[PDB]
């Protein structure tokens, strides 16, 4: 539903097309850049202001909004994007379109709106490396988060509780408030295999909190005792829990 | 007439040497996105080996059985290193984004002065 | 035939000071959220007053 | 047609590349599949190692198709560079 | 005589995305194919309904 | 150890990316 | 020695500083 | 481990592939 536009400089002269469901939405051409007041027509900023005024016109609603150096297109809830391409009459790195498939992660917008989910599948065939990036505004970073559809949480009222001495020297028995999953999808990240069988047995391996689910041992992380998910899709941590189901 | 032609020439002359310095200096603003994109695929990279490495620390003091203030420190100062040398990146971005922006204004400058001279 | 000092007061884009990157899970550590990131015994150790 | 000839070269230089890296992405992630069958422990977490080390491989083969295309991207404008430098010489002559 | 537009209308060949390259044997792996590749003894293991 | 000695034989490589620049003559007007 | 073993191999770099330097053209005097 | 310990020995190179480009001289007119 939603795209986004990097801008980049033009390089004076080259003819900046957007296709939108097929149409050929604010095609622009930057002047030869002769005069002094052609200069100003080159900078990132300005591209996208304009690119932008004409994407207003020819587009019914499609509320469009311009950042530091990008240009943010939100479809109006009726018809999606469906065709998301752009002519740079140049070599590609004038304008690319930016949508939520990345092919790498190098292959990014550098300023993008404030939350931005990008999939970044390398390959099509492989599940590899097919995780969720997503945009922070308040520092300039990108940092991956789950999917969009995916769910991150258990019950809390099937998994165990625990019975906590309160500060006053009265006991509480509460439910344990577990970390919702944050790398993946469930494809990528799948459950921690006890979400369908019970919990036979508990135990503190080497700083570690340990369930035995029907057939498989389940241990957390070892500084989080109450974390069962992996930190990154990539790069695995060392430190991520462990999930094994005994052969044999 | 035949004035009128040096002083056509003239101006035409001065159209295309600064025409020039345009196309070159938006070529180096390419160039400033290019490396930009390098210090910024350096920092994910980075990235990469600095949560592997954090977290292979976060995994031996858990099972130190130890704590404390000191144990908390070493993770702390591992830690530094990594952002400090991330910082370094980008500084060194910033000087090779420095060194540019100013060989574009050179050359406008430079095709300034020349402008001026002709006519 | 141009303006002689257009062509100076015409200055490059300005200085972008951070570079955007991708930042894996893991390296937010210790932060300021209510939810229990305090890990080992010291999170489950509770005072008693 | 000498740089469109040369991002040929490249092309080719990047696609040997991506084979020999291929090459030995089969042998690191066979070995492993002998090790996670070996193991006998089983579980998401075995295959959580290979899809990691897989997903580095992958990565691998990305940057060398990113690192060809910039360098295409490179010679397409210098190739035009030198397009629109002969059209303006060419105009000026008459 | 030539076309001065002519010349500057004329570009490049456009780019060329992705490279050929040879995938050896065992790369590919956890496909959507029935036939078994599902390995060790999960794939022996049959569920009762 | 099986698992952690021949993952350490797998050094995938970094490639830093590498970039170039366009170039344009300029013309000599005459006349 | 788990925490000396895994120190070892953090690794960080030193990434030296790079500098580069400004140019000027000039220009030729006509009459 | 008669056998791995020498294939290890082996270490054929990976020899990547190197080209060049073309060159033309052109020529200046006169009359």
């Amino acid at each position: 539903q939603d795209g986004l536009i990097n801008v980049r400089g033009g390089q004076y002269g080259r003819e900046l097309i957007v296709h939108i469901n097929g149409k050929d939405v604010a095609k622009y051409k930057i002047p030869d850049g002769s005069q002094p007041e052609h200069v100003n027509n080159t900078d990132a900023q300005w591209l996208a202001e304009e690119l932008a005024k004409q994407m207003r016109t020819n587009l019914s609603d499609w509320t469009v909004n311009v950042g530091q150096g990008f240009i943010h297109v939100t479809a109006p809830s009726g018809q999606q994007i469906d065709s998301f391409t752009t002519k740079d009459g140049y070599a590609d790195q004038l304008i690319n379109p930016v949508t939520h498939y990345a092919q790498s992660f190098s292959k990014l917008p550098p300023n993008a709106p404030n939350g931005y989910m990008v999939k970044i599948v390398g390959d099509a065939s492989k599940s590899a490396d097919q995780y969720y990036v997503r945009y922070d505004a308040e520092r300039k970073v990108w940092t991956e988060t789950l999917g969009w559809n995916t769910e991150d949480q258990v019950l809390w009222e099937t998994m165990p509780h625990a019975l906590v001495r309160a500060a006053d020297g009265n006991f509480d028995f509460k439910w344990l408030e577990w970390s919702p999953k944050s790398c993946g999808d469930v494809d990528t990240n799948p459950w921690p295999s006890f979400v369908g069988s019970s919990i036979n047995d508990v135990f503190f391996f080497r700083n570690r909190l340990g369930f035995l689910s029907g057939e498989n041992i389940i241990l957390s992380r070892t500084a989080k005792y109450f974390n069962f998910y992996p930190a990154s899709i990539a790069n695995l941590s060392d430190d991520d829990p462990i999930d094994v189901a005994v052969s044999t | 007439k035949m004035i009128a032609a040096q002083t056509a020439a003239g101006r035409r002359q001065a159209m295309e040497i600064m025409r020039q310095t345009n196309i070159q200096n938006a070529d180096l603003s390419l160039q400033a996105r290019s490396k930009l994109e390098e210090a910024s695929a350096e920092l994910t990279s980075q990235n990469m080996q600095k949560v592997q490495a954090i977290g292979s620390i976060r995994a031996a003091i858990g099972e130190s059985m130890l704590e404390g203030s000191s144990m908390d420190r070493i993770k702390r100062v591992t830690e530094g290193q990594f952002i400090r040398e991330a910082n370094m990146v980008t500084e060194n971005y910033r000087r090779d984004y420095q060194a540019i922006f100013a060989q574009q204004l050179g050359g406008t400058q430079s095709a300034a002065s020349q402008i001026d001279e002709i006519y | 035939k141009m303006d002689t000092n257009q062509i100076r007061a015409v200055e490059p884009a300005p200085l972008t000071q951070e570079v955007s990157s991708v930042e894996f899970g893991g390296s937010s550590d210790e932060t300021d959220t209510e939810g229990t990131e305090v890990s080992g015994r010291k999170g489950l150790k509770v005072e008693r007053d």
